[PDB]
Formats: structure tokens, sequence, C-alpha cells
């Protein structure tokens, strides 16, 4: 969902 | 044994450059974001920015963008905060922290600060190292007998903190409170130490405060005497 | 874009179920994840809640967190307040994915009865005056809980200029002390009939008075 989507877009690195 | 260990306390003047460090151990430094947080004295937390040590991808709070540089040295497992020209307003405690959690583009993923460094104290002031003067805070010689009198020392104009105060070389301890220091606009400190004693003995008892300011190797003893 | 607002202080005795609110000024609080941090006096902060309602592993079970979309606020709730819970608490969320912090809340665990402060007020010494300085020195001790407000009077007119005040610190008997200084030139000091240091604690004032004469 959207709030989790947002933190992924902020923080995700492989 | 995950550890974020920040560099020592710093005392600096306006115009000087400064680079503080935050070293991570016990885990893969390049696999977790390191955030930086400012706390000015007596105030709340502020976010400065964040960096991923793998690729030096760096994000800044708009308030701090261009005011400070955040970098990282993956080979040393260290993150940094950097200034080219400090302001006295930059006096704060600085915290680094690791954004831990589970890094999966997933319903299962999450991110939060799970380990913090111990903080680095940055004090920026125009003052040089300086020993205090010591002034008396005296009780009246008329105060009612069978009563109590408050008496003390005012320790003025020293830098940097701290100072130690005692009374009668240790032989007086009951009802002695030494208060925190106050910062004055010239960047110097002052504090008070006070002791309450029974009025009836003021005319016989000698009261001496012992003041020690290690940074300037200042030790002074000050007699506090009743006035008239 | 938005401020996060918290109550300046909340105070309850142990055992209580106590809540700290965090209100978003613009935009739905439900739009971005909310975190809570605990910061004990003179210690680094730690995270007690993340993603609105998630509790980190080592955080005690009494900590929980929720969202109230009708008050546009998030909530940290402590179920069974304990003395070690005394701390500042900060909520935080995201703007442009820039992290916004709440102003912070001072949470006092009322662990002992209320004690009114002792006040002591020193006039400038003749020796300080000789140095062409004048400092009124107001000492506040033995109060509980650890919060006071300090106001200074010249005659009955208030004075805000030249006042520096320390934040309370714990004493050996677990009560609190603080201090407040009023800096004057020797001219100002002798130009008033008297000066007063007024300490309000839990709504009631304790004052000392000092006069150049």
């Amino acid at each position: 969902r959207d709030k989790k989507q947002k933190v992924h877009a902020l923080f995700y690195k492989a | 044994e995950v550890q974020l260990v920040q560099s020592g306390a710093e005392v600096k003047k306006p115009g000087e450059s400064l680079k503080i460090s935050c070293k991570g151990s016990g885990y893969s430094f390049t696999s977790y974001w390191i955030g930086w947080v400012r706390q000015m004295p007596g105030k709340g937390l502020e976010w400065m920015g964040i960096i991923y040590p793998g690729d030096s991808d760096t994000r800044y709070s708009p308030s701090f963008q261009g005011q400070v540089t955040i970098s990282a040295d993956k080979s040393i497992s260290t993150a940094y905060l950097q200034w080219s020209s400090l302001k006295a307003s930059d006096t704060a405690m600085y915290y680094c922290a690791r954004l831990g959690g589970r890094y999966y583009y997933d319903s299962s993923g999450y991110y939060y600060f799970d380990y913090w460094g111990q903080g680095t104290l940055v004090t920026v002031s125009s003052a040089s190292t300086k020993g205090p003067s010591v002034f008396p805070l005296a009780p009246s010689s008329k105060s009612t007998s069978g009563g109590t009198a408050a008496l003390g020392c005012l320790v003025k104009d020293y830098f940097p903190e701290p100072v130690t105060v005692s009374w009668n070389s240790g032989a007086l301890t009951s009802g002695v409170h030494t208060f925190p220091a106050v910062l004055q606009s010239s960047g110097l400190y002052s504090l008070s130490s006070v002791v309450t004693v029974p009025s009836s003995s003021l005319g016989t008892q000698t009261y001496i405060c012992n003041v020690n300011h290690k940074p300037s190797n200042t030790k002074v003893d000050k007699r506090v005497e009743p006035k008239s | 874009n938005f401020m996060l607002t918290q109550p300046h202080s909340v105070s309850e005795s142990p055992g209580k179920t106590v809540t700290i609110s965090c209100t978003r000024s613009s935009g739905s609080i439900a739009s971005n994840y909310v975190q809570w941090y605990q910061q004990r006096p003179g210690s680094s902060p730690t995270t007690v809640i993340y993603e609105d309602n998630q509790r980190p592993s080592g955080v005690p079970d009494r900590f929980s967190g929720s969202i109230d979309s009708s008050s546009n606020s998030a909530s940290l709730t402590i179920s069974g307040l304990k003395t070690e819970d005394e701390a500042d608490y900060y909520c935080q969320s995201y703007d442009s994915s820039s992290w916004v912090f709440g102003g912070g809340t001072k949470l006092t665990v009322l662990g002992q009865p209320k004690a009114a402060p002792s006040v002591t007020l020193f006039p400038p010494s003749s020796e300080e005056l000789q140095a062409n300085k004048a400092t009124l020195v107001c000492l506040i001790s033995d109060f509980y809980p650890g919060a006071v407000t300090v106001a200074w009077k010249a005659d009955s007119s208030p004075v805000k200029a030249g006042v520096e005040t320390t934040t309370p610190s714990k004493q050996s008997n677990n009560k609190y002390a603080a201090s407040s200084y009023l800096s004057l030139t020797p001219e100002q000091w002798k130009s008033h009939r008297s000066y007063s240091c007024q300490v309000t604690h839990e709504g009631s004032t304790v004052e000392k008075t000092v006069a150049p004469t």
C-alpha cells in the first residue's frame, strides 16, 4: 500500500 | 555488538572548519543508511540529512542543505558531518543513527533508527580558555538567631565548562547545592554554589568556597563573610 | 509544509495508562508513517514506535502507538507507566520525504508528593559593584516535580531583559533545584526601591525580595 510504498521509494537499496 | 561510535567533544570558534565522525562496527556499513540529527541546547531534535554509504547517495533537510556537508568513507566504515565556517549558532549535540530494519521492496520491509551514536558535543564560541573570578554571596550579620542563613560563591566568567566547587575543603557538605552554569552573551559561563547554615554560628564559623577550573589550571579559595 | 504539535508537558503517577498526542497541522496524519522517539535526560534518543504502530524488539510491551484520523493526530500510549519512562518524547513524519519532528513532550512520572520550592535571593555584593557589575542571584531548591517558571520584578514592574535561567537539575534527595540571574549595571540597581524573584511552581508562587537600601 501507499505509506509503505513511500518509505521504499525513500530508503530502498539492494 | 553493533556499534555506532561518535568522535569526541569539540570546542571551536566562529569561522573555523570542523569535521566530526561516526564509525559503525559489527555489521555491513554499506548496507544501511546513516542519519544525522541536531539537538541545540535545551531544544528538540532536528533532522539534518541522511546518507547511504554504499553509493554516497545523500539527502538533506531544506534547513541544512548547503549549510553542512554529509559524506562517508565506506573503506573505514565511517560517516561524517562537515562545516567550512562554523557559527556560534551551530552549538549543538549531534547524533548519528543507523536506519535498520528489513531492506526489501516488500510488504515485509520496514525502516527505522535502531542504533544511535552516543552524540558529539560541538560548542562554538569566540571565548578562549579562561579562569574564573570568584565573588561572595553573603548572609546578613543581623539574621535572627535560631534561624538559618544562606551564603555562597558567585563563580564568574570562565571557559570552557566545567568547574568544581567545594566548601571548607570538604568539611562542609550538608545543604550544599552547586547549580548548573549559565551561558552569557560573550560566550563565557558563570555559576553559583550555595550552602545553608544555622544563623547562630555565623559570628564564629569560617566559610570558604574552593573553586577549581581544570582547563585553565585555576584553583582559588574565597572567604564568604557576613556583611553589616 | 506542516508542523507536528505535541503537548509541552504531560504528568501522571505510575500504573496509569497515559497518552501523548501528535497533531499534524496540514495534510492527513494518515498520509505518512509516524515514528516516536524517547530521549531520557542526558542520553541519546531511542526509537520506541515506528510506522504508526510497530514496536521495536527491545522496547517494553507497555509501549503502543495509534492514529486518530478525526483529530488528525498520532498517539503514543504507555499502558502501566513506570518511573524509567520519564523522558522527552518526539513524534516525527515526512514532508517532501524530509523528516519533520514534533516539538517534543516532557513526560513526568509523578513518583513523590508535591513540594513547593525554597527561594533565596542575593543582592549585588559591594565587591561586584566595585567591579562595576551588578547581578541579582536567585536560587531555587527542594521543589517537586521539576518544573518552575521564573519572573523578575523591578518594584512592581516586570523585567525580561538580562535574565538567564537554568533548567532544573536533580539533587541528592531526588528533588529539583534551579537558578536565575538578573544582570544590571550599578546605575539600574540603585534606581529602584526593590527587586523581586518570583517562582511559580504548579500554579503557586514563592518569592524573595531585595532592596539597595
